[PDB]
């Protein structure tokens, strides 16, 4: 009974608010993997040029 | 179990947002978590080899 | 993961070795440009101090999928906090409620003996009044 | 040393300097957090309020020895919980049975009183009448 | 609760309002009598301070004892995140041997 | 009460310069004490770095309809089965690593000294047909 009534509490909390963390956090994903991707690129560039350079 | 049932039936039904939406964010943070793991260790070890 | 002075997603995260804070470079370069401090606790700090991202682990760990330790530790401590705040408003309105019982009881039993002295009085005064 | 709006195991007890009693970091953090007050006195209060008090405990267990079994500490303390729920609810009946006697005590008190001039005046006037009918 | 020295003890729970903390008459006596202190942090307090019991009749509120949830969860914390960490610098040793 | 080393309620929470996180006293003080680096990050860093805060860390999610059973149940078996199959997943890959390294090192001297042996017969051949022709 106890435990009814605090989840009935938390849901009353969470239904009474909303969430929008589900998109802030898929935007903060979003950054992440761009960033990461920035990086892959810049290490592509770097092995480009070496390999470039031992072609020369 | 009525009321029980009734509130998380209802949560859980009001919840599908966040689990989309948290689904979405744990999706694609796993795939950039591992793709930026794998793209780091094979980009180190290119650099490395190079 | 988002910083505190700009509020936005910073694009090079840095922290002073201070305090434990998010400080963009742009954030902690203008800010610790203007004054040396820290963004968090105000502890003396540079703006060659802060330590820009090393390029060593930027994976870190998966987020915490499923359930989560901190949020089983807060959780349980916030649920008893919230319940054992109500089990003290029950203890307070318990005792104000038990005093005014027992004062209640008191009071209950010296208008219960005036009341009882009243109708033995009362019965006393019409059985001697009406005894003529 | 129970706590009242924690009772668990306190590892860093907070309290704020208004009223004397035995607070929480977390009933302070998220309470204060909220709206900032002091729980036992409901006086104003900040941030500095809730303390990391001093040497938190020193738990013997915690090398648990092989024991590896949170559900007897997390379970113990989730039914204690529970138990301080039904305590607070049956401290609401007994508080509400209490005001209930309390009422019922005061407005028999009342009406004895009432009923007892009412009663006074009653015998005043039967005795008038009924001594002045001869007369 | 129940632990060795550290002021706990369930008899006359004194705590004052500085640093909040679940002490003894008799060790805030004789400690806050000879140095005014806190035991760990060094506080400023006074024997005025001190109460007994919680909010009201004698004896002592006994809290349950100590069963150091969070605290295993600090060594498992500590110990699990530590062989992740060794483990994470001997996955970068064997990249660096794949390499 | 969120941290990556912790995921806990720390007592005295300490943060490296490189990956700020609230660490314990014991797990930044004696790994960084005998070697200096960052515990999550593996990042270098120093003791004497190490950030001081009192209750200052980023937070984590959680899904809803959080109670006692998922908690200490779903969340001890799936702590504990991530940990023991992170700790045994590495186990394995430390070995096949070690051993797939030890081929490879077999290979790197053996094939060493066939391309050292190989260019000594080039070379060889190769002075025998510069001074055939006199």
């Amino acid at each position: 009974l106890e435990h009814q009534a605090v989840r009935i509490e938390n849901l009353e909390l969470m239904s009474q608010h909303g969430c929008n963390a589900w998109k802030v956090y898929n935007e903060n994903l979003v950054h992440m993997i761009e960033h990461a991707q920035k990086e892959l690129q810049k290490l592509r560039k770097h092995i480009q040029d070496l390999n470039w350079q031992r072609k020369n | 179990m009525t009321t029980e049932a009734k509130r998380a039936a209802k949560m859980e039904k009001k919840m599908k947002i966040l689990l989309g939406g948290y689904q979405s964010r744990a999706m694609g943070l796993m795939k950039q978590l591992n793709d930026l793991w794998d793209q780091i260790e094979q980009a180190h070890l290119e650099l490395r080899t190079f | 993961l988002i910083c505190s002075i700009s509020n936005e997603v910073p694009e090079h995260p840095c922290v002073s070795p201070v305090s434990n804070h998010v400080y963009e470079r742009r954030l902690i370069e203008k800010y610790i440009a203007e004054n040396g401090t820290d963004p968090i606790n105000n502890q003396p700090l540079s703006e060659e101090q802060l330590i820009d991202i090393k390029v060593a682990h930027p994976i870190r760990p998966k987020p915490p999928s499923a359930t989560s330790i901190p949020a089983i530790l807060k959780a349980l401590q916030d649920e008893w906090d919230a319940v054992m705040l109500h089990s003290f408003t029950l203890r307070q309105q318990l005792q104000t409620t038990r005093q005014e019982l027992s004062h209640a009881l008191y009071q209950h039993d010296a208008a219960c003996r005036v009341i009882a002295r009243l109708t033995k009085e009362v019965t006393a005064a019409r059985e001697a009044l009406a005894t003529l």
